[PDB]
RNA sequence: CUCCGCCGGCACCUUAUGAGAAAUCAAAGUCUUUGGGUUCCGGGGGGAGUAUGGUCGCAAGGCUGAAACUUAAAGGAAUUGA
C-alpha cells in the first residue's frame, strides 16, 4: 500500500534529471540535498521523494534507465554511438549467391562482376 | 444468354471506375464498334483494337479516363425526333454535355446528329 | 442480427449432418455442431504413478492411457466450462 | 510469356494445347502419326504393338517409342 | 491574439494568400478557423436546429445539445458544422467554428445559355448521408430553389439561384438531411465535364512557394 | 576499364543481402520480384531497386527545405540507420515509437507539417501511413515482398528486415541525395562508410 | 468555364490526377503532388522538376507507386 | 510425396476504392451517374392463413382465401445504462 504517486515519481525523475553529480546514494544526504534544491510543503513528502530517488540511484548506478536523460551518460552513449571499424566490415571482394541471384545480374547484362561466385 | 452492348458498356464502366488503362470485350458487333465510333468521334475514348481472327470476335479499347458513365437501354425504345427532347433531360446530366445514342435508318448516331438529320429510331444507349 | 458467420456449425456443401448424443445430457445435436474433444487422460494422476511402478510385476511396463473422444452439446459445454462466452471481436478466431 | 500457361480458351486468340506427333517404335522402324490425346489405342500396321493408351489427358507411350512433334 | 500553429495559419497571418481558391486548388487541410474570416470576408452564419441527444447513466440520463450551423457567403462557398456539447451556446460556438472550417467550393453552371453569371448547379448531382439522398437538377433562370426549408436554407447560402430538388429516405432526420445536402454540394467539383478536358498546368504548392518564410 | 555506379552499388546490395525478399508477395509489387528460388523466397531485380532509389532521391532533392522531411523506422533494426540518414540529409528523423496524432492534432506538442515521409516499412509504420493519408503527405516506403503498400507513393523493393539491409539502403539514399545536391562532387569517393548505418546494439 | 461574353466564371479549375484523370476535389486529403528533380551534369541538380498529382482513389488502391513509375517513364 | 499453372467445386482470411438503416456483404457491388433476361412475391399492426366457397386427401390436413371491426404504432439495426 506504499506505491508512490505521480506527484512523487514525476518529481523524482525530474530532480534526478538535473541534479546527478550533486546527490548520492545515502537517503539522509539526499534529504538534505533536496532541502536546498527544491521547495516542498511537507516533510513526509520530502522523505517520500528522497526515498524514491535513492533507489533510483541504486538502479541507475548499475544499469541504464528509462526516459530520464543526463549529459554525463548521453555523451558517452554518443561517443560509443559514433564509431566505425577501421574498414567496412562487410567486404564485397567475395559474394556467394545462387543461380537466380546470378540471373539478376545476367538480366541486368552483368554476367561478369568482381567478387560474385557460384555456391 | 447474352445481350451484348451491355456486356461491353458495363465492362467499360467498371474498368474506368477502377482506373484501368485498357478494357477488353469478349463478344463484338457491328453495332458495338459503331457505338465505340460515336464515343471516339465525340472524344470520350481513344483508339482500339478489333481482334477478328475467327469467331464472335474480341475488342480492346484504351480508356482515357475522360468517360464517366455509359449504358445500354435494353428494352430498346421507340423514339421520335420530336420526343428525344425529354430523353435528353431524363437521362443526360445536363443540356450541355452527354450524348444519347439512337440507332436510326442512317446507322448508329447520337441524338444531336439526329436533330440535324431529322431521323429517329431506337435507343442503343448513352454516355456522359 | 446474425450472431455467427457459419451459425455455430461448419456445414457447407451438405444438407444433412448425422446427429450425435451429448455425453452429459444425451441431447441430440448435429455432429458438426457438437463440441468434440479427444481427451487422452492418464489412468492415474502423477501423484500415484510412482506407487504403481512400485507394484508392476514386470519391469519396464508403461501405464496405459485412456483415449476417448467425448462429445458435448453447447449447453453442457458452456455449463461445464469446456468453452466460454467470448467478446464480439475475440469470438471470431479459431486458434 | 504466360500465354502458354494461360487457359486454352482464355488466350487472346484461342489455340489448342494438343498436337500431332509422329511416333516411331523399336520393333518396326517405320513412322506412324498419332494424336497427342489419342483416346484410342493404335497399333503399328506391321508389328501390331500398341502405340498409346487412352488417358484423361495425353496418351501414354510404350517403352522405346520415340516421337517427334509435327 | 492568434499565434497560429498550422503553417497555413502562419502564411495567412503574414497575409500571403488572398482567397481560398489556392487552398482549395491544392486541397490542403484547413485546421485553424481564423484563416477563413481573413480569406472569406462576406461570411454569414445561421444555426437551424438544436436537437438534444441523451446518454443515459446510472444516476439518470445526461442531456447534451448538438448544433447544426450553416456558414457561407452567397458566392459558392458553403460549410456545414455539427457540434455536440453540454450547453446550447457552447454547442453553437463549436458548431460555427467547425462550420467555418468546413467551407467548401460549390461550382455553378448555366441551364442552356451562358449569359449572365452562373446561377444553377452544373448538372444533376446526388448526395447521400445514411438513408437520405438529395438531388439537385439544373433549373432555368428565375425558377427559384424548389426544396425543403433546410436545403433551401443551405442553398441560399451556397449562392445557387435556381434548382430542382428531389429527395429520398427519411428527410425528417435533419442531421442526415442537411449533411446529405452538403455532401451533394461539395461534390459538384467532382464531375469530369468536357469543359475541364484540357490537361492542367500545375501550380506550386503553398509550402514550396512560401518555403523561405518557414 | 572502370566500374559504373550501377556496378559498385549493385555489388553493395548483393553484399548487404537486399535482393532477398520473403516467402510471399503482394500483387502490387510483384512487378519488382523477378523469380523464385526453389526454397520459396523471392528475389528482387536490384536494377529496378536502384531505379526506384534514383526516383526517391530526385523526389528528396526537389525539396527546398530538407528540415520539412521526416523519416521513421519502428523496427529497432533501423533507428541507427535513420538518425545517421537524418544528420547527413538535413532531414528530421523520428526514430522509436510514433505517437499517433503527430501529423493531425494541430495543438499537440509533437506537431509537424512534413513535405514528405520516408518509412522503413509500410507494414510496421502503418500508423504514419494513415496520418499521411489525412495530411497530404507524399510517402517513400521501403517495401519488402510482403509489404501491404496502400497509400505509398514511392516503394523501394528491398529486404528491410535484416541486420545489414536497412543500414545499406539508407546509406544508398544518403550518398545519392548528396550526389544530387552536389555536396560530394562528381566522383565515387564518399567520406562516409556504410557500417556506420548498421545499428550498434549494446 | 467560359461565359458567352468570353469572361471566365468558374473558380480553381481543379487539378486532375495524372494517373487516372479523375479530378482531385477540394477535400481529397489523400491526394499528393510529387516533385521529381532533373539532373543535368556536374552538380547533378537545378530547380527544374516535374510535377505529378494523385487522387485519394489511386493511393487508396495502393497502385499509386505503379502510377508514379509508369508516368516517370515519359521522356524529354 | 515436394514445386508451379490451368479449369470446375465447398469454403475461408484481409481491405474499402463500393454497398447498406446498420449489423454486415467480395458478392447483398457495378442504383437518383436509377434500364442484361425471366419467374414468384410484399404494401403499417391485428382480425388470420381465420370465415365462407372451391379443390385435393381414408383422416389428419394441404393448396386457393376475404370481410366486418379494431389499432398509432408494431417492427429492424446499433448506442448507453439497468
Ligand atoms: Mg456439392
Ligand atoms: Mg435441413
Ligand atoms: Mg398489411
Ligand atoms: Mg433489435
Ligand atoms: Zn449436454
Amino acid at each position: 500500500g506504499r506505491v508512490r504517486t505521480k506527484t512523487v515519481k514525476k518529481t523524482s525523475r525530474q530532480v534526478i534529471e538535473k541534479y546527478y553529480s550533486r546527490m548520492t546514494l545515502d537517503f539522509h544526504t539526499n534529504k538534505k540535498v533536496l532541502e536546498e534544491v527544491s521547495i516542498l510543503q511537507s516533510k513526509r513528502l520530502r522523505n517520500k521523494v528522497a526515498g524514491f530517488t535513492t533507489h533510483l540511484m541504486r538502479r541507475i548506478q548499475r544499469g541504464p534507465v528509462r526516459g530520464i536523460s543526463l549529459k554525463l551518460q548521453e555523451e558517452e552513449r554518443e561517443r560509443r554511438m559514433d564509431f566505425v571499424p577501421e574498414k567496412s566490415a562487410l567486404e564485397v571482394d567475395e559474394i556467394r549467391v545462387d543461380k537466380e541471384t546470378m540471373d539478376m545480374l545476367a538480366f541486368l547484362g552483368m554476367a561478369d562482376l568482381p567478387g560474385v561466385e557460384r555456391a | 444468354g447474352r445481350r451484348i452492348l451491355n456486356d461491353a458498356l458495363r465492362t467499360m464502366v467498371n474498368a474506368e471506375r477502377r482506373g484501368k488503362a485498357t478494357a477488353q470485350l469478349q463478344p463484338i458487333s457491328g453495332v458495338m464498334i459503331s457505338f465505340l465510333n460515336i464515343m471516339k468521334h465525340r472524344g470520350y475514348i481513344k483508339n482500339f483494337e478489333v481482334f477478328d481472327p475467327h469467331r464472335v470476335g474480341k475488342i480492346t479499347v484504351e480508356l482515357q479516363g475522360r468517360i464517366k458513365d455509359c449504358k445500354a437501354l435494353t428494352y430498346r425504345q421507340d423514339l421520335r425526333a420530336t420526343e428525344i427532347e425529354k430523353y435528353r433531360t431524363r437521362m443526360l446530366p445536363t443540356r450541355q454535355w452527354g450524348y444519347v445514342v439512337v440507332t436510326t435508318p442512317n446507322g448508329v448516331l447520337d441524338h444531336e446528329e439526329a436533330i440535324r438529320q431529322n431521323v429517329g429510331g431506337q435507343v442503343l444507349g448513352y454516355f456522359h | 442480427t446474425f450472431k455467427r458467420r457459419n451459425g455455430g456449425r461448419n456445414k457447407h456443401g451438405r444438407g444433412h449432418v448425422k446427429y450425435i448424443r451429448c455425453s452429459n445430457c444425451a441431447k441430440c445435436c448435429p455432429k458438426d455442431k457438437a463440441i468434440k474433444r479427444f481427451l487422452v487422460r492418464n489412468i492415474v494422476e502423477q501423484a500415484a504413478v510412482r506407487d504403481v511402478q512400485e507394484a508392476c510385476v514386470h519391469d519396464g511396463y508403461v501405464l496405459p492411457k485412456l483415449y476417448a473422444k467425448v462429445h458435448h452439446c453447447v449447453s453442457c459445454a458452456i455449463h461445464a466450462h469446456i468453452v466460454r462466452v467470448r467478446s464480439r471481436e475475440n469470438r471470431r478466431n479459431r486458434e | 510469356e504466360l500465354e502458354k500457361l494461360k487457359h486454352k480458351k482464355k488466350r487472346l486468340v484461342q489455340s489448342p494445347n494438343s498436337f500431332f506427333m509422329d511416333v516411331k517404335c523399336q520393333g518396326c522402324f517405320n513412322i506412324t502419326t498419332v494424336f497427342s490425346h489419342s483416346q484410342t489405342v493404335v497399333v503399328c500396321p506391321g508389328c501390331q504393338t500398341v502405340l498409346c493408351q487412352p488417358t484423361g489427358g495425353k496418351a501414354r507411350l510404350t517403352e522405346g517409342c520415340s516421337f517427334r512433334r509435327k | 491574439k492568434w499565434v497560429p500553429v498550422t503553417k497555413l495559419g502562419r502564411l495567412v497571418k503574414e497575409g500571403r494568400f488572398t482567397k481560398m481558391e489556392e487552398i482549395y486548388l491544392h486541397s490542403l487541410p484547413v485546421k485553424e478557423h481564423q484563416i477563413v474570416e481573413t480569406l472569406c470576408p462576406g461570411l454569414k452564419d445561421e444555426v437551424m436546429k438544436i436537437t438534444p441527444v441523451q446518454k443515459q447513466t446510472r444516476a439518470g440520463q445526461r442531456t447534451r445539445f448538438k448544433a447544426f450551423v450553416v456558414v457561407g457567403d452567397s458566392n459558392g462557398h458553403v460549410g456545414l458544422g455539427v457540434k455536440c456539447a453540454k450547453e446550447v451556446a457552447t454547442a453553437i460556438r463549436g458548431a460555427i467554428i467547425l462550420a467555418k472550417l468546413s467551407i467548401v467550393p460549390v461550382r455553378r453552371g448555366y441551364w442552356g445559355n451562358k449569359i449572365g453569371l452562373p446561377h444553377t448547379v452544373p448538372c444533376k448531382v446526388t448526395g447521400k448521408c445514411g438513408s437520405v439522398t438529395v438531388r439537385m437538377v439544373p433549373a432555368p433562370r428565375g425558377s427559384g430553389i424548389v426544396a425543403a426549408r433546410v436545403p433551401k436554407k443551405v442553398l441560399q447560402f451556397a449562392g445557387i439561384d435556381d434548382v430542382f430538388t428531389s429527395s429520398r429516405g427519411s428527410t425528417k432526420t435533419l442531421g442526415n438531411f442537411v449533411k446529405a445536402t452538403f455532401d451533394c454540394l461539395m461534390k459538384t467539383y467532382g464531375f469530369l465535364t468536357p469543359d475541364f478536358w484540357r490537361e492542367t498546368t500545375f501550380t506550386k504548392a503553398p509550402y514550396q512557394e512560401f518555403t523561405d518564410i518557414l | 576499364r572502370a566500374l559504373s555506379q550501377k556496378e559498385q552499388d549493385i555489388q553493395m546490395m548483393l553484399a548487404a543481402d537486399v535482393h532477398l525478399g520473403t516467402k510471399n508477395c503482394d500483387f502490387q509489387m510483384e512487378r519488382y520480384a523477378y523469380k523464385r528460388r526453389s526454397d520459396g523466397i523471392y528475389i528482387i531485380n536490384l536494377g529496378k531497386t536502384w531505379e526506384k532509389l534514383q526516383l526517391a532521391a530526385r523526389v528528396i532533392v526537389a525539396i527546398e527545405n530538407p528540415q520539412d522531411i521526416i523519416v521513421q523506422s519502428a523496427r529497432p533494426y533501423g533507428q541507427r540507420a535513420v538518425l545517421k540518414f537524418a544528420q547527413h540529409t538535413g532531414a528530421n528523423a523520428i526514430a522509436g515509437r510514433h505517437t499517433p496524432g503527430t501529423f493531425t492534432n494541430q495543438m499537440q506538442t509533437s506537431f509537424s507539417e512534413p513535405r514528405l515521409l520516408i518509412l522503413t516499412d509500410p507494414r510496421t509504420d502503418h500508423q504514419p501511413i494513415k496520418e499521411s493519408a489525412l495530411g497530404n503527405i507524399p510517402t517513400i516506403a521501403f517495401c519488402d515482398t510482403d509489404s501491404p503498400m496502400r497509400y505509398v507513393d514511392i516503394g523501394i523493393p528491398a529486404n528491410n528486415k535484416g541486420r545489414n539491409s536497412i543500414g545499406c539502403l539508407y546509406w544508398l539514399l544518403a550518398r545519392m541525395v548528396l550526389q544530387m545536391r552536389g555536396t560530394i562532387l562528381p566522383g565515387h569517393k564518399w567520406d562516409v562508410m556504410v557500417d556506420l548505418f548498421f545499428y550498434r546494439d549494446p | 468555364m467560359q461565359n458567352e461574353v468570353g469572361d471566365m466564371v468558374d473558380l480553381y479549375v481543379p487539378r486532375k490526377c495524372s494517373a487516372t484523370n479523375r479530378i482531385i476535389t477540394a477535400k481529397d486529403h489523400a491526394s499528393v503532388q510529387i516533385n521529381i528533380g532533373h539532373v543535368d551534369e556536374n552538380g547533378l541538380y537545378d530547380g527544374r522538376f516535374t510535377t505529378f498529382a494523385l487522387s485519394g482513389f489511386v493511393r487508396a488502391q495502393g497502385d499509386a507507386d505503379g502510377s508514379l513509375d509508369r508516368l516517370w517513364q515519359k521522356r524529354k
